[PDB]
């Protein structure tokens, strides 16, 4: 059954490095664990975090290549949106058609679907936006998730904790608490990637501004 | 009980580094009919046995033409037979029209040979079951071309396929010295009876059974059926 | 059973054939080491050559990318060179496209691509090889980059790809532990030294081949035998 | 009859060791199971026979025709379901007709039976015919069997039981029979065959000679026929 | 329920009156009428409730009443009627029971032949399919124990129509021919040795009982045998390469050989012996070498019967070493139990001065003698294969975001294998023997550094397996080695603090942990060494590495307080001598001698038992206080500190589970009215409880209690610390030295290499002194794990409570393990359920 | 012992071990063949081979091991035959289109790597099989020297002072150690290679064999040619009175 090898690629995806979003009420963040194989990996070179376009970013959980094929398709699709209409593309949209090249791949014989779930996160109307497109291409939209390892005590962590209503910085220290339960220890700028999306635009969190928030705990 | 891995497709080597799906059909040709292909210096001659269904059965045709200055021997399997023989007749026309020259015999077999490596390596495509005898003259000489379904061609001054084709090949290499030298009705008898080294001695070669395809410098490739090889097998001895 | 005999995933989640694939890379059965420095960044492998007759000469496995990036394989020989054939392709492509010269990151990005177009397809087995590369950036300086059959690719300080890949990452991991900001002889000694304990064997000039790259000369450059050995006997004085 | 099976039966694409093709050789054993016919080579003419086998007076007679017309001069018969044939008939009857517009010239039995082999190549494709017409050499009989192969045959049959009709073709036939004598021969192996009394409904019979086209013998003209034997 | 209430019919069946059968009839009679389906509740009760076992003088009060009308029924029946089973079923048992006293000559064509159309086989040019509107409900069981049953006796009809049977399906036993029926066809297969064997046994070495014996006529002969293994062995050879498995077919050529073997084991050879050769089929290797594991006792056994015996055995072994690979898991398993199962029968070592004696070696012993010496070659082939698979073996993380930190299923059972299979080389092999293999593998371990999860895991079990064999010398190499490394390598000091703690110290700890796992007394020796190690290492902060140390220390409480047989050898003290005088090739195979057993059992010595309550008391009460005072307004401590106590106290209950006498409290008064007294069994195991000191386990329960209550009044979020406490509650509330999974997998493996090597003919307990000793071994687990039921006891009450606490909590994960330890809990005490329900 | 698994089945696998078995039995395939031998010298390249003839019926040079792939090299071939046809068709289309597009003739050491690739590219995919073939490709320039170098079946491309495939190359590549190539010009190197390829041979294992020799250097003027007769009677008179 095609079935099982999607369910196989939902635990691959919960093998991953967690992942963590909040809808905050004038923004949204995006974080996950990036902790590092060794001191010899460069943190710098890669994020997991990347923007597919200026008001959205988004962040993975799961197998890196897949993202990477990912981001790359739902970067050419926004800027096919953006050709055709002159105008951004909105951030549910841009989930269905990542969610459209998702089940197209588990669909096609031959190949194995992707093994990671996407966290997209973005700004329009001057309102904020969160989904989670899932490897069998479903995807829900929530105010809150994690995403890999615990992932469902992180779920229920951001449930107890979670408010109809709060501040950018405030959900930023809600994420990275979610985060330092699961995580092994010695947090730091290098070991976590942050972005956040907001009317200024989506941007990922310099690492020190991301030590300033680490260290408002 | 002793189901072989590895022979299930062509495509597959076995630990011995053999495709076994190769020699198998290589192991298909001798399923046919015999046939004698030799040469005497200046001509060529392909002798062949003709086999029915049934009496009523008129015969069928091992021999064929795909040239004026070439013609085949077929046995194995006649599908492949015929694709084969369609690919050479259009290699051969399109040389007459581009270089308004007879085609190379060598060059036809090397072309033949890609043809037949093709599918040996290509999954789901089975090998051309089907070996032929190539016989033809041209500016170098009188030419005799064996190939088999593992795409491989040799040069011979005379070989026999199909049943039973080793007696005649005994034969032939007993007397390949004489053949050189033969006249054109002498290479024929040693033909026609090597043919008859092969045929049990219930069977007897006869005007109908009896294929004989011939070229020469100054002849073309003809193929006598029935009444046409009559005068060459009457001279012909009894057998011991 | 089905599993294993192709890209798919295991019950736990698990691409076999690509772990298979990092088997194969040490199957081939040699080590390389690379290391940067603040100016400059270098790879050692060794080349010992087991016929007298084959030449040493045309046996390497550090390749010319570009004229600015060096490469090193490991694993699959045939592999290796069909990575280094389309990394080529790639780089000249994009200066023709984009009108300068491709950097090192974005280059292994590409291949990472492609080795995950195999892992994910069934009919392609993965290829066995492990590139890592060496050039300057102009913004970040030296760099060094390395990307496996499974498509990730990341930054190194130093690493190692072989055999002893795993010893050697513990050498370089205990000597960079030390912040020692290197420079060219360094790295160098730093290289053959890891090279040298983690295989056990001393090596001589021939036995090694070296390339680098320099913040003054970003020209990829392969050390011959002489400036090979004179670096050897400045470390063994020492 | 016990299993008899081996391992290397069953591949379409796989020479045993022995070479044979098991596969497409048992698949032309099934092809044989369709209706007895026989088709008789004579020098006055060719006579086509064949066993309707209709389940139902409310089918209608014409309706199922087990020999069909390629072209004036020649005839055509099949064993087994008309549908696999349908294929072959069309490319026969396409194929004359190039050869017409083509040459102006009427295309011999010998060419259609090849190139409908020439199409069987380009599956084992679950058909037997049993081409008979006129040509400028003479009236002619060509048996394509399901392999692909085609031969000329002076007498044949084909179907349920080809075998044992074949058997009686053998012994009945020689190269002076007439017409008319072939038909009153064909008519007698099929009653045997049959096992049944003939009549005008379970068989068809048709004709190809020097001075006429292909004719299929009117109801009429079977009665007469029957009536004689 | 149904068949619960028909056991125990049968079972008070035989002991019905002897009046009873004709009141029976009577009674159900009536409704035998066969349209109505009365007809099949009379047949069911007369299947269920007729005594087939009577003496023979009231056989007539008994089965000949009936015998006559029921078989006059079932033979005039032809179609299937859902009666027809049970009535055969009926029948079978009759015959089995009464062997000679019934001729059964008339009816044997109708049988056999019902039997046949039972196996619903395809024939004829049609093959019309049946259709299957009637089942035959023939138990092939059933028919195969009526088949056996009538067998033997004056006439011999039912040898010629059972050799009939089997001719006639020859074909559908051939593997090109494989189909639905193939599956009841190696039913049948199975199942017919098997009767055979058993009617043997109880005819001859069967000791006499009530049971009327089998009739000295009708007792079967060698002819008849004979006469029965030439029948079938057939249709076995060719079922072995069946693509099915030929489980069936080793399983009958195992009872085959074992009344046959000059028949069966020269054909099965000249088969496996091209099968290891060669490279074009596969499948011959594996299904020759299953059933050559079947047929390896009556081969080593030998009797002159088959007098070649076991010179065919170490060549096969040396073919089967290369066997052994990464690449098919199938043959590497199979190829484990060969080495292994040849290796137990086979008492090994180079018996050079047999062939040197001048008399009394037979040829063939005296080939076997020069056989021997290759043992060494074989031994240490052996392990460069294993090694070689090790480094095959490797787990290479290839997710730059994560470490797998888990073993598969596969990987985990070619470990088990090879561990188990070295385990027995090494222990049936010789002195200089195990010096050599215990250098290689120190050589190995010590050499190359290997990644822990699975590699370094073989590695370390392969070491242990060593150690367990000559634990003396093998620790005096061991020890040093790894103690002085660790020591060396953590001398810094800031490796503790360091997460990472680099490979080599973490592979090495390992190692120190799977090695110490052995008898207590040689490891008493290295007492000052290991514990300091153990002092330095505990603390390190690191999930691995803590968690290590941790296991060391588990292991080695449970080694020294824990019971167990040392030795587990072939022959009792085998290979310790050595001068000559000990003759090897005469100990191969003889199973058996139970009463000469002669068990060397570890047993928990007073210093044994004293250091471990030393260490227990060096290590547990420092952590336990420790949590006490976190539990307490004070020593504010991290979820990874509280997570490191945890740990420590957890492993080292589950190692001190013997010494530390179970929890005691006030019986709660208002259980329930009960008029007899309830009582919990005492069972002695060996313990002897020292209530001298104060319980451990007591003021563990009180603290983690708190503890409990003070995580989850402060800290909700640290689950991992929840799951340990968890795990601790369920040890402490229930386990007393012995876990409920390991005594089920011990099981397990037992009934299946019980099956697997019995000889079920002759000797009637016949089997090795291997599985002798588990069995032992088992029942003592069997003793200290089962308990009646116990004082409800305010204090477990309490642990209760905690319990359903935690299944009421906000984390789905820490909810379900509570749910498993309260479940769990519940079933342990009686009438815990009335108290927690409200 | 053999593995019954499947995963040598398909040359798109891998198997647990890391070793892709279809190439090795290929590569077995090529050892279960005639030996050929190539030897360079100073001057140019000498290529020989042992074409064994399967029966005297067969006329002669036929079933020829020795192929020009281009006017300025040449191969010499084991394994396969049909494969290696297969292999020296490419060859010569590759060369072609390096002259068409470049204009000049195609070096040594790319040829090389075409082919090597597309051997390589006949590994890695599920449908077709690798070749059987494995071939040295020898050639002679002013401007680079005369190069030689073997290609295998995995697709591994190395250059070779001397090489030698076949059944019995260790033999040859022991022997080819006892020489001196590097100095020694092309014309006593075909000696030597006569000698060679005459111990080599096993007439009790093969019944009989026509020697061919082909070579390449400046005395050609880099066209490698089929060795004039009178060349090749004195080398395999030579070399049968070393063996005696």
């Amino acid at each position: 059954g095609k079935l099982v090898q999607i369910e196989y690629a939902l635990a691959a995806v919960a093998g991953g490095a967690p992942s963590v979003g909040i809808k905050a009420a004038n923004g949204v963040v995006l974080a996950t664990e990036k902790k590092q194989k060794s001191i010899l990996y460069d943190e710098r070179s890669v994020h997991k975090v990347e923007p597919i376009t200026k008001h959205i970013g988004l962040v993975y959980s799961g197998m890196g290549p897949d993202y990477r094929v990912l981001v790359h398709r739902a970067r050419k699709l926004a800027q096919q949106y953006y050709l055709v209409y002159q105008e951004p593309i909105p951030t549910a949209q841009l989930v269905q058609r990542v969610a459209s090249v998702m089940q197209e791949y588990t669909q096609s014989g031959g190949v194995r679907p992707f093994g990671v779930s996407l966290l997209i996160c973005g700004w329009n109307e001057g309102r904020p936006y969160l989904f989670q497109s899932d490897p069998s291409g479903a995807y829900f939209a929530w105010k809150a998730t994690a995403m890999g390892k615990n992932y469902v005590n992180g779920k229920t962590f951001l449930e107890k904790r979670y408010n109809e209503d709060l501040e950018l910085e405030d959900a930023i220290h809600t994420a990275i608490l979610t985060l330092k339960e699961s995580f092994e220890g010695q947090m730091t700028e290098d070991n976590i990637e942050v972005g956040i999306c907001n009317e200024a635009g989506f941007r990922r969190l310099t690492p020190t501004e991301v030590k300033d928030y680490l260290a408002a705990i | 009980m002793f189901r072989n891995q590895y022979d299930n497709d062509v495509t597959v080597w076995s630990p011995q580094g053999r495709i076994h799906q190769i020699e198998y059909a290589m192991e298909a040709v001798k399923q046919g009919s015999a046939t004698v292909g030799l040469k005497s210096k200046t001509h060529a001659v392909l002798v062949a046995l003709k086999r029915a269904q049934s009496e009523l059965a008129a015969h069928q045709k091992k021999i064929l033409h795909v040239d004026n200055h070439i013609g085949i021997s077929i046995a194995g399997l006649t599908a492949d037979a015929r694709l084969l023989c369609n690919f050479m007749r259009q290699e051969c026309l399109d040389s007459r029209f581009v270089f308004d020259r007879p085609l190379p015999v060598s060059r036809l077999v090397s072309l033949i040979g890609s043809k037949t490596q093709i599918p040996t390596q290509r999954y789901g495509r089975r090998p051309y079951g089907v070996g032929l005898l190539i016989a033809g003259y041209d500016d170098m000489g009188p030419h005799i071309f064996q190939t088999c379904p593992s795409a491989n061609y040799f040069d011979c001054r005379a070989m026999s396929i199909g049943a039973r084709s080793q007696s005649a090949r005994t034969y032939l290499e007993r007397h390949m010295s004489e053949f050189m030298e033969c006249n054109l009705n002498e290479l024929v008898k040693h033909g026609l009876r090597a043919l008859r080294e092969t045929l049990p001695a219930e069977q007897d070669l006869t005007t109908k059974n009896v294929s004989i395809g011939i070229v020469g410098k100054d002849l073309e490739f003809t193929i006598y059926d029935d009444d046409d090889v009559s005068p060459f097998l009457e001279g012909l001895e009894e057998r011991p | 059973g089905f599993d294993r005999h192709i890209t798919i995933f295991s019950p736990e989640g698990r691409l076999y054939q690509v772990e298979y694939a990092f088997k194969a890379i040490n199957q081939g059965g040699l080590t390389s080491v690379a290391v940067r420095g603040k100016d400059c960044a270098v790879i050692v492998t060794q080349k010992k050559v087991p016929d007298k007759l084959l030449d040493s000469s045309t046996v390497t496995h550090l390749f010319k990318i570009t004229e600015n990036i060096g490469c090193v394989m490991t694993g699959m020989t045939a592999d290796s060179r069909s990575q280094v054939q389309r990394a080529r392709y790639e780089a000249a492509n994009w200066k023709y496209k984009y009108g300068y010269e491709i950097p090192v990151d974005m280059l292994c990005k590409r291949i990472a691509d492609i080795s995950q177009v195999y892992t994910q397809n069934a009919e392609m087995r993965p290829l066995g090889c492990c590139m890592i590369l060496i050039g300057i950036d102009e913004e970040q300086g030296p760099q060094v980059y390395k990307c496996d059959p499974a498509g990730y690719y990341c930054g190194f300080k130093a690493t190692a790809a072989g055999v002893k890949q795993t010893e050697s990452t513990s050498f370089l991991e205990k000597k960079v532990k030390k912040k020692f900001d290197w420079t060219f002889e360094q790295t160098v000694e730093t290289a053959i030294t890891c090279l040298s304990t983690v295989l056990s064997i001393d090596f001589k000039p021939s036995e090694i081949e070296v390339g680098v790259v320099t913040v003054e000369n970003p020209k990829f450059r392969i050390l011959t035998e002489a400036e090979i050995d004179a670096h050897l006997v400045a470390l063994a004085e020492r | 009859m016990f299993l008899t099976r081996s391992e290397y039966d069953r591949g379409v694409n796989t020479f045993s060791p022995e070479g044979r093709l098991f596969q497409v050789e048992y698949a032309i054993e099934a092809i044989k199971l369709g209706s007895t016919a026989i088709g008789i080579q004579t020098s006055e003419g060719v006579c086509l026979a064949v066993e309707k086998r209709i389940t139902s007076p409310l089918m209608e007679p014409s309706s199922i025709e087990k020999i069909v017309e390629i072209d004036a001069h020649i005839g055509c018969a099949m064993s087994g379901l008309i549908a696999d044939a349908k294929t072959l008939i069309d490319k026969a009857r396409v194929e004359t007709q190039n050869h017409w517009f083509t040459y102006n010239e009427t295309m011999t039995v010998e060419s259609v039976t090849q190139a409908v082999s020439n199409l069987a190549l380009q599956r084992p494709f679950g058909v037997a015919l049993l081409f008979g017409g006129v040509d400028e050499k003479g009236p002619q009989l060509f048996h394509m069997d399901p392999s692909g192969t085609f031969v000329q045959c002076d007498a044949r049959a084909i179907g349920s039981a080809s075998e044992g009709a074949q058997s009686s073709l053998q012994e009945v036939y020689h190269k002076s029979m007439t017409l008319k004598e072939a038909i009153k021969s064909s008519l007698i192996i099929l009653k045997q065959v049959m096992e049944e009394k003939l009549n005008a409904t379970n068989i068809e019979l048709a004709t190809v000679q020097p001075g006429q086209n292909f004719h299929m013998f009117t109801k009429e003209e079977l009665e007469e026929v029957i009536k004689d034997i | 329920v149904e068949n619960i209430l028909k056991t125990l019919v049968k079972s008070c069946r035989p002991y019905f009156p002897a009046d009873a059968t004709a009141e029976m009839l009577e009674e159900w009679r009536p409704l035998m009428c066969p349209f109505d389906v009365t007809m099949q509740k009379a047949i069911t009760y007369f299947e269920i409730f007729l005594p087939t076992s009577l003496p023979p003088e009231l056989h007539h009060k008994g089965f000949k009443l009936w015998f006559d009308e029921l078989i006059g029924l079932w033979v005039s029946v032809q179609n299937l009627p859902q009666w027809e089973g049970q009535l055969v079923n009926l029948f079978a048992r009759l015959a089995t029971d009464n062997i000679g006293y019934i001729d059964w000559d008339p009816y044997v064509p109708k049988i056999f032949t019902r039997i046949l159309r039972s196996l619903n086989l395809p024939v004829g040019s049609s093959q019309v399919l049946v259709p299957r509107f009637l089942t035959n409900a023939y138990d092939i069981g059933h028919a195969v124990i009526w088949i056996t049953a009538m067998m033997g006796g004056p006439s011999k009809l039912v040898q010629k129509h059972l050799a009939g049977l089997f001719n006639s399906i020859t074909s559908f036993y051939h593997p090109s021919n494989n189909g639905r029926w193939l599956n009841k066809l190696m039913k049948l297969l199975q199942r017919l040795p098997n009767s055979v064997v058993r009617r043997l046994h109880r005819e001859r070495y069967k000791k006499p009982s009530w049971l009327t014996p089998v009739p000295d006529s009708h007792k079967l002969t060698d002819q008849d045998v004979t006469d029965f293994v030439q029948c079938i062995i057939q249709p076995v050879l060719l079922a072995m390469f069946s693509k099915t498995g030929s489980l069936e077919a080793a399983q009958a050529l195992q009872n085959l050989a074992l009344m046959r073997p000059e028949l069966v084991i020269p054909p099965v050879l000249e088969r496996t012996y091209p099968a290891l050769e060669t490279l074009t089929e596969p499948h011959q290797l594996t299904a020759t070498l299953s059933c050559v594991i079947g047929v390896a006792r009556s081969l080593v056994s030998g009797g002159r019967w088959f007098p070649e015996g076991p010179t065919h055995m170490l060549p096969l072994l040396m073919r089967a070493l290369p066997g052994v690979d990464p690449n098919d898991f199938s043959k590497c398993m199979i190829t484990f139990q060969f080495i292994a199962t040849f290796s137990t029968l086979v008492p090994l070592v180079d018996c050079s001065s047999v062939l040197q004696e001048r008399n009394d070696l037979t040829e063939v012993e005296r080939e076997l003698c020069s056989a021997t010496a290759e043992f060494e070659d074989f031994v240490l082939q052996f392990m460069d294969r294993c090694f070689g698979l090790i480094e095959s073996s490797t787990l290479e993380q290839t997710r730059e975001e994560t470490e797998t930190e888990k073993m598969t299923h596969l990987e985990s059972l070619v470990e088990l294998g090879l561990s188990s299979t070295f385990s027995t080389i090494l222990t049936q092999c010789s002195k200089e023997i195990f010096m050599v293999a215990l250098q290689k593998v120190f050589n190995f371990s010590t050499s190359h550094i290997f990644e822990t999860r699975v590699a370094g895991r073989m590695v370390a079990d392969m070491c242990r397996a060593a150690v367990k064999c000559c634990p003396e010398e093998s620790l005096k190499l061991f020890v040093p080695h790894c103690c002085s490394v660790i020591t060396q390598l953590t001398m810094n000091d800031d490796v503790l603090n360091d997460e990472e703690l680099d490979k080599e110290l973490l592979w090495n700890l390992q190692l120190l942990s799977e090695i110490t796992r052995v008898d207590g007394r040689k490891l008493l020796l290295y007492r000052e060494q290991l514990v300091k190690i153990l002092q330095r290492t505990l603390h390190l902060t690191c999930k691995q590495g803590y968690t290590l140390s941790c296991n060391l220390l588990h292991h080695l409480l449970r080694s020294t307080t824990l019971i167990y047989p040392t030795e587990y050898c072939s022959v009792p003290g085998g290979f310790d001598k050595p001068p000559s005088e000990y003759f090897p090739i005469k100990d191969w195979g003889k199973p058996g001698d139970l009463w000469n057993l002669g068990i060397q059992w570890h047993v928990p010595s007073s210093e044994e038992v004293s250091f471990a309550f030393y260490l227990l008391d060096s290590f547990l009460q420092p952590e336990l206080v420790k949590l006490q005072h976190c539990g307490d307004g004070k020593l504010e401590m991290s979820r990874d500190d509280i997570l490191q106590s945890l740990t420590i106290v957890h492993n080292c209950i589950l190692g001190s589970g013997n010494l530390l006498p179970p929890l005691k409290g006030e019986p709660v008064t208002n259980l329930v009215p009960s008029m007899v007294s309830l009582e919990e069994t005492k069972l002695y195991t060996g313990l002897e409880y020292d209530l001298s000191r104060e319980n451990h386990r007591e003021v563990i329960a009180t603290v983690i209690r708190k503890l409990l209550n003070h995580i989850l009044d402060n800290s909700e979020d640290d689950t991992k610390s929840l799951f340990l406490i968890i795990k601790i509650i369920g040890d402490l509330l229930q386990f007393q030295g012995s876990h409920k999974h390991e005594f089920d997998s011990r099981w397990k493996s037992f009934n299946l290499v019980k099956k697997s090597m019995e000889n079920r003919l002759h000797g009637k307990k016949q089997h090795i002194r291997a599985l002798l000793i588990d069995r032992v071994m088992l029942q003592h687990e069997l003793r200290t794990l089962t308990v009646e039921g116990c004082e409800y006891k305010k204090i477990h009450q309490d642990m209760i409570r905690d319990l359903l606490r935690l299944s009421t909590s906000s984390y789905s994960q820490v909810r379900n393990k509570a749910q498993q330890t309260f479940f769990a809990a519940l079933g342990a005490y009686n009438f815990c359920c009335r108290d927690i329900i409200p | 012992s053999s593995i019954g698994t499947g995963y040598d089945l398909s040359a798109s696998t891998f198997s647990p071990d890391g070793r892709v078995f279809q190439v090795e039995y290929a590569m077995k395939a090529v050892e279960n063949s005639s030996t050929a031998i190539g030897i360079r010298c100073k001057d140019g390249v000498v290529f020989g081979v042992e074409k064994l003839v399967l029966s005297k019926l067969y006329e002669e040079g036929s079933n020829k091991r020795l192929f020009n792939v281009d006017r300025h090299v040449g191969m010499a071939v084991a394994g396969l035959l049909a494969d290696a046809r297969s292999l020296a068709d490419i060859a010569r289309e590759e060369a072609s289109n390096f002259r068409s597009n470049f204009g000049y003739n195609i070096p040594l050491k790319h040829l090389a790597d075409r082919v090597a690739m597309y051997v390589h590219a006949y590994t890695l995919y599920s449908a077709v099989r690798p070749f059987g073939c494995s071939f040295m490709l020898g050639s002679y320039s002013v401007n680079d020297g005369a190069q030689l170098y073997m290609i295998d079946p995995s697709g591994v491309s190395y250059g070779y002072w001397g090489c030698a495939i076949g059944k019995a190359r260790q033999a040859a590549k022991t022997e080819i150690e006892k020489l001196q190539m590097k100095e020694m010009t092309c014309r006593d190197i075909v000696k030597e290679v006569a000698k060679i390829i005459y111990i080599v041979h096993d007439e009790v294992k093969d019944k009989a064999f026509e020697l061919e020799l082909s070579w390449v250097g400046e005395l050609t003027n880099g066209r490698h040619e089929i060795v004039p007769k009178d060349i090749r009677e004195e080398a395999e008179k030579y070399a049968k009175e070393s063996l005696k």
